[PDB]
């Protein structure tokens, strides 16, 4: 029922502390979200807890704010070990459709 | 002939807040020397019978309950004290007469990453009457919309974890709480001290 | 604390395949469970969820009727039976538990199980 879209779907991040991912929903989601990571051919793990909360086990660099209808994940460093998937997920209703995906380059 | 206090007070595992293992102990001689001396006991406050004269009166039947509490809200364990721990998962009756014990504990109750095995209740349809177990994970519904049995826009899982960390602070760290309850005159006294 | 899955393989288009998900450590009879699908070289999608008592079965509106899921608390396992499969089903399945708004339920995923039905 609910369909998502994340605009970039692909980006190139050289040495730089400003990398962001935009996630948008058809209907007003309030503050129900998840942002997951998936390394190449590995089981995905959490990256963000819900809307604007972190989950113990990851550095404090990752951040994300904005509720209701627009969402933006942001990072503030490189640490060249996190170039992987940045999937977006919903927790509003039973359909729970995921996002499309993302890739990170090296330039 | 000594009571199995070591089988309740000292142990490696404990229920979080709701699976509190109510152990009934009787047919023994009550000793109140190790407890009376306090030693490492953070708060020996007892509601009801005085703590000094405990080893004098012969109780009828005694129960021991154990769990872990966040600590900034340890005071909630007492008669006529509402809150979040004393209102949903462990309700103390108005006519309570037993004693409550709290141990400060960080060495054995917090891993480096942070414990996530001390769940405590978060929601319930109705307030909980005194001394009633509640072991069931059925999803709550805050709003009018029924979310069925997975989750919803206004539905939450009724078990959240404390989120312990080795540092935390003076508060917000695991305090192991054990409460002893005594029955008044159910039958001729079955446990008594020297 | 861990969880693994088994029962994958390659089969003809249209047949009954039963796959199992066994989790140890965190108690199994307290939390729901989800199955999530990831096709090769693409994003990942969701298929179905089962509650703790196995009385309610929500599915995505793409494999309704074809799939079925149940749980065995005594055996401490999750069983997914897929029948009348078709070509696009070829993907990797993960047995997971997903957090919604609170840090209570854990978020372990295992590794996965590959299944392609080209035959
Ligand atoms: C639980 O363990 C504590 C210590 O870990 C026990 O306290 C000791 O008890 C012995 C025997 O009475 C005394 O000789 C020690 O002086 C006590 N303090 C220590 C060892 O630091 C306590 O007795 C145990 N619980 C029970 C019910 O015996």
């Amino acid at each position: 029922d609910i369909q998502m879209t994340q605009s970039p779907s692909s980006l190139s991040a050289s040495v730089g502390d400003r990398v962001t991912i935009t996630c948008r929903a058809s209907q007003s989601i309030s503050n129900y979200l998840n942002w997951y990571q998936q390394k190449p051919g590995k089981a995905p793990n959490l990256l963000i807890f819900a809307a604007s909360s972190l989950q113990s086990g990851v550095p404090s660099r990752f951040s994300g704010s904005g509720s209701g209808t627009e969402f933006t994940l942001t990072i503030s460093s490189l640490q060249p070990e996190d170039f992987a998937a940045y999937y977006c997920l919903q927790t509003y209703s039973t359909p729970r459709t995921f996002g499309q995906g993302t890739r990170l380059e090296i330039k | 002939n000594l009571c199995p206090f070591g089988e309740v007070f000292n142990a490696t595992r404990f229920a979080s807040v709701y699976a509190w293992n109510r152990k009934r102990i009787s047919n023994c001689v009550a000793d109140y020397s190790v407890l009376y001396n306090s030693a490492s006991f953070s708060t020996f406050k007892c509601y009801g019978v005085s703590p000094t004269k405990l080893n004098d009166l012969c109780f009828t039947n005694v129960y021991a309950d154990s769990f872990v509490i966040r600590g900034d809200e340890v005071r909630q364990i007492a008669p006529g004290q509402t809150g979040k721990i004393a209102d949903y998962n462990y309700k103390l009756p108005d006519d309570f007469t037993g004693c409550v014990i709290a141990w400060n504990s960080n060495n054995l109750d917090s891993k480096v990453g942070g414990n996530y095995n001390y769940l405590y209740r978060l929601f319930r349809k109705s307030n909980l009457k005194p001394f009633e177990r509640d072991i069931s994970t059925e999803i709550y519904q805050a709003g009018s919309t029924p979310c069925n049995g997975v989750e919803g826009f206004n539905c939450y899982f009724p078990l959240q974890s404390y989120g312990f960390q080795p540092t935390n602070g003076v508060g917000y760290q695991p305090y192991r709480v054990v409460v002893l309850s005594f029955e008044l005159l159910h039958a001729p006294a079955t446990v008594c001290g020297p | 604390v861990q969880l693994v899955e088994s029962g994958g393989g390659v089969v003809q288009p249209g047949r009954s395949l039963r796959l199992s998900c066994a989790a140890s450590g965190f108690t199994f009879s307290h939390y729901p469970m989800h199955w999530v699908r990831q096709a090769p070289g693409r994003g990942l999608e969701w298929v179905a969820v089962i509650s703790y008592d196995g009385s309610n079965q929500h599915y995505v509106d793409s494999v309704k009727g074809r799939f079925t899921i149940s749980r065995d608390n005594s055996k401490n396992t999750l069983y997914l039976q897929m029948n009348s499969l078709r070509a696009e089903d070829t993907a990797v399945y993960f047995c997971a538990s997903l957090i919604t708004m609170i840090r209570g339920v854990p978020d372990y995923w295992g590794q996965g199980t590959l299944v392609t039905v080209s035959s």
